[PDB]
């Protein structure tokens, strides 16, 4: 609704036809976060809620996040590549015996 | 000092070594001399036409060198004595070979590799059989005669102050016995003389290659500025490794070198692994293990996680068995040649192979790992013998419920159903009955490039000239209609009156592999059901993982370079957690003979085409034609030819049984063997120790029946890999259930006769690893096949895949390509296009570890006399070339010899020279490149001899078509009536339609002309055109020599259609701004400094290749079509789209393509691609002249999209075809800029603002786009956008 | 099977170059063996109306091809009868032909073509154009056939 | 060198061979 | 060989597309 | 240190100054 | 009227010119159902009216229609092919004697 | 990592040829081996959100 | 044993106009040596009702399509019996035959129908479809036998 | 003397073919050896203002 | 027709003086 | 002129940089 009002026509009819592909990227990602990366090495809820206010307020009384360095052209290539997890990880069924 | 200078000073000394006295100057472009002939005089002496005594008078005066014919001096070559009579030498290598001399009374008559047999005067008929065998075994045909090869080594060894041992033993042989063989110079296959052993040509090839490999490595050690080669801590000189190996492989070269090959390749492939600190080359790519998008990083040294695994029961048994393969080999040479040398240098190296490290970041360790892989090519090509042995199917493995043989069959059968489904999802099925006769020639021709076959035919041609069988792919234009009939399909080949014949062809190092030549009555029923498997697996893009279920990505069959095609070996050998298991099957094809493969494959394709049951081919169902191709008794009983099994008896046994039981006529008896009628009376009285004669059967052993999966089948490379995947996936099952949790499998891939997995080994324990490794070898033994522990490797840091070696993330290269011999006698009917390939061959050789300065000198040795001696005429002293008349003073001592200048390797192409550059081999020199290379002020010391001889090059040879010996009315049009596309067949139904379509721009491709161009295209081969127009071109080559002028000119542009890379001289090119100063990283070490500095300052290719010109974009998309791409090119389709004017609609473009006999499935993409690129299309083409077709250039970053943005800066008002000639000029100039050590600058096209030099650019761009000769013929349209845009932009 | 003129499309569908679209690309592209055998199934279901209905395949990639989907959304609203007294479509195919049409009407539009959406959010719920043409009509409704041929 | 006269009108001037001779 | 316009090319293409449909 | 590579049109200008 | 309101000019200019061809294929179809395909094996009127309500309600006491599968691109090919019956059936005149 | 249909960047973004833009250049321009490693850093930081 | 009639899942109309079965790849399959004994394990658990019960045989050696598991929950819910009087399957396989059905009804390859999940997190707990069929009855309950026969 | 990026004039000033103005001619057209000397006089008067 | 560069370059003292005057 | 010895000096620096 902004790109069609700013005058960008062809650059807004490109995003409308990338929308069903834009949803199947975050469908496969939400499969991975919800029901694949679920261990005792996941962050607890009473520490996950305090990751955003510690980034804002600048207080460093807790564990800092890990900062990665990407490039400018990497963001366009991230938009044209989704994730299809072919080989599900081979340590999943052995993991509750490893943590115990 | 320089390369061009000291190169020419040595080549001038070679010709004054090859000839006694010849005033060969540098400044002359060629030297012309005459040679004496006496055989063609003696035929004239038989007819009695004589004037003067020819024999004694000419020969005496030639040796006194005073006389000369027509001013041109006439002389003969030097003798075989004086090549090495400048110095005497005695050596132990010659004393071993004269001790390995074996008499007639010891030989085995059908050994696979020849021994050293003595020639004897008044020889018997069995020694005549050895003379027959020696003339058929050691054919050393090639580029250059072996005599002047030896003059090259003798001249070079005096300069480098080193005496190679191959030169030492030849000089020890020459002064004792004068001339071993008399080889001709016109053709290179003829030789008749034989001194003390028959193996003297194979000795002299082995001696020259030992001399070249020593001149390689001593020069290479000077290049890296080292005095020795390091192995861990100790230092060994590599000259000592060759000299101990040459003595060992002396008394029987073709058997000892074949068996030493397996311990040599295994020793390097287990060198670096197992040491406690391990240095790798870091690299990262996609999450698949078969990802090819690898980028590289620095070096680092990690601890070894597998430092304790190598004291197991597997690795200690593998090194012990490989020592025995050496020890069985050296003890064989102790007995044959009486010498007591035990190869002590290499055995000290291999005793601690798992412990001593190998670090690629030093030059000394990388050289030695590539040196031991290059030592195998010392004996030349392997010409061998194979005895025709049957299946002996009484010893192959029965299907037992103990072993897993029946599970191989059901898993082979399932994989065929899966491949036909995945090809059906990719719209590839078998061909329908409507399209049977029209796809028959499509698949028989392009699989003849894959696997060529045979059917006898009478190839007739008239203007009275008869051509023989001429076994090629145009046979089916004669009898294409009657091969698919009732009686031709119902014949089986177990009877004696009909059979098939094996054909033999040699390989570079291995044993000589025979090719089965199957009939068309068994191929074209086999070809129709193979088709969707062939095109689908050539799609190389796929993902390999066992938990993924798609067969198309795992099996690979067969962009140009092998570094970018095998980057997976460089990534996976760098990972500390990848433990590859790569097995190989010794005697693979003899274990395809079991019913586990063939009965499993046959019931797979039966159930797969069962939905296609209703459709029929002329009344034949699919079940009937699957039997005509394979047969329950066809391949189960096929009689195959070859040499027949021959026995050896005494003559007293022959004289009492000669007229009673000896016949002749059925099968052909060899030259020095006596015949016998049957084989039952042959083996009955067979035993003897004197073997005073040799017998051979003709009708008892009729032929040899085999049931073997033949290499001559159409389904050979596919069905070898489906069975390889079936034996692989059972190995996945048994290891996972016997040892669960250990040795997970991350990826797998299958080629024919090899198997490779990339596994993550879990547990590091020797007591549980041997439980895994024994379960692998027992599973492959339960599957019928046999694996060898001395060749199958399971090691973490070492990956090899289809003759591509990689160690610890770096490239260990090998160059087993021969330079002397070949697999067919090399004709040089196109000499200029020949050494263009020979330059591109040595580019691949120097990129694989050869020396730059030595490979330069071999190519300057070739370019003097590749095409010298092919003359039959005599010239005048007044610069005149004629055909000589048959006179008394013109037929004796009259054959012209043309020695070209050795600097013709740098005169650019189009000026009768070859385009190699003196600064680097991978750079070619065009016409504009010679202008820019002389313009750069630091090439004046190198290009000084090239400047004085630039235009003096005489023109070369060529083969063209002729109006004489051309057309014959009815050879192809019999099958051409039964074969056309349905678009084409409708045009031949109405003569009004064939008149409307010849008015189209089809032109030379009209439906009344497509048949005639199709027959003239098939007749480009050897025995019909080249053996017939050989008389024609000699009368036309004399015209080209006298009309050749010595004035030369660089021409901007080309003819009115195409442009060259010389379009870049329209503008000024400057060099502004420093880019960076970072040296790049690359996995391929062992490069020459002229090749290292290009790969250093310009990185490897990380992106995909560019789609540069329209012409190469067509040939990628014309490649999907099959027949026409061998006949029509990208040029003729682009003139049709030019003569059509503006392309008006897409549906109009597809219908003119199918009228040009193009497949319907591929023509729809042509019209979609071209009508998208219509608004940027211009009426221009491109002549690249091959500036990037070599292997080393495609391994570099240049000529990609990201290269142009960071190096080039062209003005916006340039059309895309003009941009392509600019960027192709840019990739050559930035290569030369890096090879000189000059600082890398971003080059920019420079145009000023004054109108006096802007108008000359404006006039030239209008002249190239709209030429004057094309507008008078009404071809240029004014309504094209890029023709209208050019006039307004630049002014 | 008889095709129309070649000038029935070259003067109006590819009538100017330098502007592509979903209708211009589908011109050309002659049918294969199976894609013409599916035309044999179209005309068989149009002769026995109520007794033979048809549905769309579940092939991959082709449903993700937006040029094939947009031009087959407009054509199916002029060719098949869904509603009235019989049907040639399944309940599921006539819904897939609407989301194809919804992806074509608001495919490429500037701010000149005023698109006021509806409060239901489902496909074909907008008033389009300067005259404010209602597009809730062309949604499939098998009780009366508001969009299709009947 | 004059664009819309040398590549356009010299076709049209040399179209006299089309109508008169045939 | 002279250049051919749109009408001189589609009218010679309309006839040959018919005879291809007669062969089917 | 290497100079700018001239075109053909400047190289035809210097070749006529020695005659004209 | 809808395709011209959404500004699709050169796609509503093509369905106007195809309209004198679209209206003859529905007389070639109408001449087949009304004349050629009128036999005793055709569906009666008291079953043909009860086919549309039986498909909406999901009841299955009567016979279901045959469901065929077409492709996505086959819709565009059907719009550019008419159906000229060049050969009438070879058992049309014999047809009353087979049924009787 | 799978790529979308190439017609989604052909029928709407490079559809009006003889006019470029910021988006029209970035179509095509196949990624390097280094920049494709940087896409792996993007999809790693999306699976572990905070 | 006796296979069903091959004309059940396929109707031929003219020559090439044929009706496609939904489970075409599973009909064109064959049992191996191991998977034929397991058929004899099933028919030995139906003839003796309470005496022989079944389980799942989780092994990683096999490698099948995921659609084989999802179709084996629909077949098992109308072939076996976990009623209130006897049982053919263990109390574990009744759970594993519901997650097979729970993944089958939610994996929609056509246009999606709406689905309202419940408050709990047990499998087969939603109201699928337009008419909102309660899918809670197809969860196993060994005191009344609600999902299976009986 | 440092030039700007080549993509500045490649997407604004010559973004479409079949349109020429006073700016679209002067892009490209690198200076001669005497007009570059006049840029040295421009940057001398900018440093010494009055 | 077109233009052609000559073979003999005795201008190789002048053109090296021309390009050095540019640099 | 051009010296083939200066080209190796930019190679022997990088080979010493790997050490």
């Amino acid at each position: 609704r902004m790109l069609v009002a700013a005058g960008k026509d062809s650059e807004a009819a490109y995003f409308r036809s990338m929308l069903p592909f834009h949803m199947v990227r975050f469908a496969r990602i939400n499969q991975i976060i919800n029901e694949d990366l679920h261990s005792v090495f996941s962050l607890p809820d009473d520490m996950f809620n305090a990751l955003l206010p510690d980034l804002i307020a600048g207080a460093h009384q807790n564990a800092d996040p890990v900062v990665l360095d990407v490039s400018w052209i990497s963001l366009w290539f991230a938009f044209n590549r989704s994730f299809e997890p072919t080989h599900r990880n081979e340590m999943l069924e052995v993991a509750p015996l490893i943590e115990s | 000092v320089a390369i061009t200078v000291q190169g020419a000073q040595l080549i001038k000394r070679v010709v004054e070594r090859f000839y006694p006295g010849i005033a060969f100057n540098i400044n002359e472009g060629a030297c012309y001399i005459y040679k004496f002939s006496d055989h063609i005089r003696r035929i004239r002496m038989k007819h009695g036409t004589k004037y003067r005594r020819q024999a004694e008078e000419i020969i005496r005066n030639i040796s006194l060198r005073k006389e000369r014919l027509y001013g041109i001096p006439v002389l003969d070559e030097v003798e075989w004595k004086y090549v090495f009579d400048g110095q005497t030498f005695q050596s132990y290598a010659f004393e071993v070979y004269v001790n390995s001399i074996l008499p007639w009374s010891e030989l085995d008559p059908e050994e696979e590799f020849l021994r050293n047999y003595r020639v004897s005067r008044e020889m018997t008929e069995v020694e005549k059989f050895i003379e027959f065998r020696a003339k058929n075994e050691m054919q050393i045909y090639g580029d250059i005669p072996i005599k002047v090869w030896c003059c090259f080594i003798n001249e070079l060894s005096a300069e480098l102050k080193h005496v190679p041992l191959g030169m030492q033993v030849m000089a020890d042989f020459v002064n004792r016995f004068d001339s071993p063989f008399h080889q001709g110079n016109r053709d290179l296959s003829n030789l008749e003389d034989f001194q003390v052993a028959y193996t003297t040509p194979l000795l002299f090839e082995m001696c020259c290659m030992e001399s070249i490999l020593e001149f390689n490595i001593k020069m290479r050690m000077r290049e890296e500025e080292i005095s020795a080669l390091e192995f861990g801590d100790m230092k060994v000189d590599p000259v000592g490794l060759l000299r101990e190996f040459f003595i060992l492989c002396l008394p029987h070269p073709k058997k000892i070198n074949n068996v030493l090959r397996a311990p040599y390749s295994w020793f390097v492939k287990m060198w670096g692994v197992g040491a406690d600190p391990i240095v790798v080359l870091q690299s990262t790519a996609g999450d698949d293990r078969n990802s090819k998008d690898v980028f590289y990083d620095k070096f680092r040294t990690e601890p070894n996680r597998y430092k304790a695994l190598f004291r197991s029961s597997f690795y200690n048994e593998s090194r012990r068995m490989n020592e025995e393969k050496i020890l069985e080999a050296v003890k064989y040479s102790q007995k044959l040649g009486s010498h007591d040398r035990r190869l002590p240098l290499f055995e000290k190296m291999l005793k601690t192979v798992y412990t001593t490290p190998f670090y690629p970041h030093k030059s000394s360790n990388m050289i030695l790992a590539s040196f031991l892989l290059s030592i195998q090519t010392i004996t030349g090509y392997g010409r061998a013998w194979v005895k025709n042995v049957s299946t002996e199917f009484d010893k192959q493995l029965k299907p037992n419920p103990s072993n897993l043989v029946q599970d191989v069959s059901d898993l082979t059968r399932e994989f065929f159903k899966q491949a036909y489904v995945e090809a059906k999802e990719r719209r590839e099925e078998i061909v329908k009955p409507e399209d049977l006769y029209t796809s028959m020639l499509r698949l028989a021709r392009n699989t003849s490039s894959g696997f060529s076959t045979e059917i006898y035919v009478k190839k007739r041609f008239g203007p009275l000239i008869k051509i023989n069988s001429r076994i090629k792919a145009l046979v089916i234009f004669t009898k294409g209609h009657t091969v698919f009939t009732d009686e031709e399909l119902h014949k089986k080949y177990n009877s004696v009156e009909l059979y098939q014949t094996k054909g033999s062809r040699d390989v570079p190092i291995k044993a000589t592999r025979t090719i089965y030549s199957i009939n068309l009555s068994v191929l074209v029923p086999q070809l129709i059901v193979t088709l969707p498997l062939n095109e689908y697996f050539s799609r190389v893009g796929g993902i390999t993982s066992p938990d993924y279920k798609k067969i198309g990505g795992k099996v690979i069959v067969g962009t140009g370079s092998r570094v970018m095609d095998a980057a997976d070996c460089f990534r996976n050998s760098a990972d500390r957690d990848i433990f590859t298991i790569a097995i190989d099957y010794s005697e693979y094809d003899t274990h395809l003979t079991r019913h586990n493969f063939r009965t499993g494959m046959l019931q797979g394709i039966r159930e797969a085409m069962a939905p296609y049951r209703d459709l029929r081919y002329e009344g034949y169902t699919l079940e009937q034609i699957i039997d005509f191709g394979y047969g329950e008794g066809r391949v189960a009983n096929t009689l195959w030819n070859g040499k027949r099994r021959l026995f050896k008896t005494t003559f007293d046994a022959y004289i009492r049984l000669d007229e009673s039981e000896r016949d002749k006529g059925s099968f052909k008896v060899p030259k020095g063997v006596l015949p016998v009628s049957s084989v039952d009376v042959a083996n009955r009285i067979a035993v003897d120790k004197g073997f005073d004669t040799l017998i051979a059967a003709t009708d008892g052993s009729d032929l040899a029946l085999i049931d073997t999966h033949l290499s001559g089948e159409n389904s050979t490379l596919i069905a070898n890999s489906m069975h390889n995947m079936a034996i692989g996936t059972l190995m996945q099952r048994e290891v996972g259930r016997e040892q669960p949790g250990v040795l997970t499998f991350l990826s797998e891939q299958y080629v024919g006769d090899d198997t490779l997995f990339y596994t993550k080994l879990h547990t590091t324990d020797t007591k549980v690893f041997d439980k895994v490794a024994a379960s692998i070898f027992d599973t492959v033994a339960k599957c019928g096949h046999e694996a060898s522990p001395s060749k199958t490797m399971m090691t973490p840091y070492s990956v090899e895949k289809t003759q591509t070696h990689a160690k610890q993330g770096c490239y260990v290269p090998q160059d087993r390509m021969m330079i002397i011999s070949s697999e067919r006698r090399k004709d040089i009917e196109d000499v200029q296009g020949y050494v263009r390939s020979q330059v591109q061959t040595m580019i691949t050789k120097v990129s694989r570890g050869f020396c730059h300065d030595l490979a330069q000198l071999i190519l300057m040795l070739k370019t003097t006399f590749i095409g010298a001696w092919k003359m039959k005429r005599t010239i005048k002293e007044d610069a005149m070339y004629r055909d000589r008349k048959f006179d008394s003073n013109d037929e004796d001592g009259f054959t012209l010899i043309q020695i070209r200048n050795p600097l013709a390797l740098y005169v650019p192409i189009g000026w009768n020279g070859y385009g190699a550059h003196p600064a680097a081999l991978n750079i070619v020199m065009t016409e504009e490149m010679y202008v820019d290379s002389i313009m750069i002020s630091k090439l004046d010391e190198i290009m000084a001899p090239i400047r004085r001889i630039v235009h003096d090059i005489p023109p070369c040879w060529n083969e063209t078509q002729g109006d004489k010996r051309g057309l014959i009315s009815a050879t192809k049009m019999s099958f051409f009536s039964k074969m056309a596309r349905p678009a084409v067949q409708a045009a031949l139904s109405d003569p009004q339609i064939i008149n409307l379509v010849e008015e189209l721009p089809l032109g030379e491709f009209s439906p009344g002309r497509i048949s005639r161009t199709m027959m003239h295209s098939a007749l480009l081969k050897e025995s019909s055109a080249r053996t017939l127009l050989s008389s024609g071109y000699e009368l036309e080559y004399q015209k080209a020599l006298n009309s050749w002028i010595t004035q030369v000119s660089m021409r901007l542009g080309e003819e009115s259609g195409v442009i060259s890379t010389s379009y870049a001289k329209l503008f000024d090119v400057y060099f502004e701004g420093e880019l960076d100063g970072a040296p790049h990283m690359f996995p391929d070490q062992n490069l020459s400094p002229q090749f290292y500095i290009q790969k250093m300052m310009i990185g490897p290719r990380v992106s995909s290749r560019v789609r540069n010109s329209y012409v190469d974009r067509i040939d990628v998309i014309l490649r999907k079509d099959v027949v026409m791409r061998g006949f029509i090119t990208a040029n003729t389709i682009l003139n049709v789209i030019e003569k059509l004017g503006t392309n008006h609609s897409v549906g109009d473009l597809v219908t003119v393509f199918t009228l040009m006999n193009i497949e319907t499935r591929v023509a729809e993409e042509l019209a979609e691609y071209m009508t998208s690129e219509k608004i940027r299309f211009d009426a221009l083409k491109l002549l690249k002249k091959g500036i990037a077709g070599d292997e080393f250039t495609m391994s570099l970053n240049v000529a990609t999209q990201d290269f142009i943005d960071t190096y080039l800066a062209y003005p916006y008002q340039l059309t895309k075809t003009e941009v392509d000639a600019i960027s192709l000029y840019c990739t050559q100039m930035i290569m030369l800029r890096a090879a000189l050590g000059l600082p890398k600058k971003k080059m920019k096209i420079v145009v000023t603002d004054d109108a006096k030099k802007r108008y000359k650019i404006r006039l030239q761009r209008f002249r190239t786009h709209v030429p004057k000769i094309k507008v008078l013929k009404k071809l240029i349209d004014p309504n094209r956008m890029t023709v209208r845009n050019l006039e307004n932009q630049f002014v | 099977y008889i095709a129309p003129n070649p000038r029935i499309s070259s003067i109006t569908l590819t009538q100017r170059i330098t502007t592509t679209g979903p209708f211009a690309i589908l011109t050309g592209s002659t049918p294969t063996a199976q894609q013409l055998n599916d035309v044999r199934k179209i005309y068989l279901a149009l002769m026995f109306p109520g007794q033979i209905i048809l549905d769309l395949k579940i092939d991959p990639g082709e449903r993700m091809d937006p040029a094939v989907r947009m031009v087959a959304g407009v054509v199916g609203h002029l060719l098949f009868t869904a509603g009235g007294r019989f049907t040639n479509l399944t309940q599921n195919m006539a819904r897939q032909l609407d989301i194809a049409l919804n992806d074509y009407l608001l495919y490429m539009y500037n701010t000149r073509v005023q698109v006021n959406y509806g409060p239901t959010g489902e496909p074909l719920d907008f008033q389009i154009g300067r005259n404010q043409y209602d597009c809730n009509v062309f949604r499939a409704d098998f009780a009366t056939g508001t969009g299709y041929n009947g | 060198s004059g664009p819309l006269l040398s590549v356009f009108a010299l076709q049209e001037i040399m179209q006299k061979v089309r109508q008169v001779q045939a | 060989g002279p250049l051919l316009s749109v009408f001189a090319l589609q009218e010679i293409m309309q006839k040959v597309r018919q005879v291809q449909a007669d062969y089917m | 240190d290497s100079g700018p590579l001239l075109s053909v049109f400047a190289l035809q200008e210097i070749m006529q100054k020695v005659r004209q």
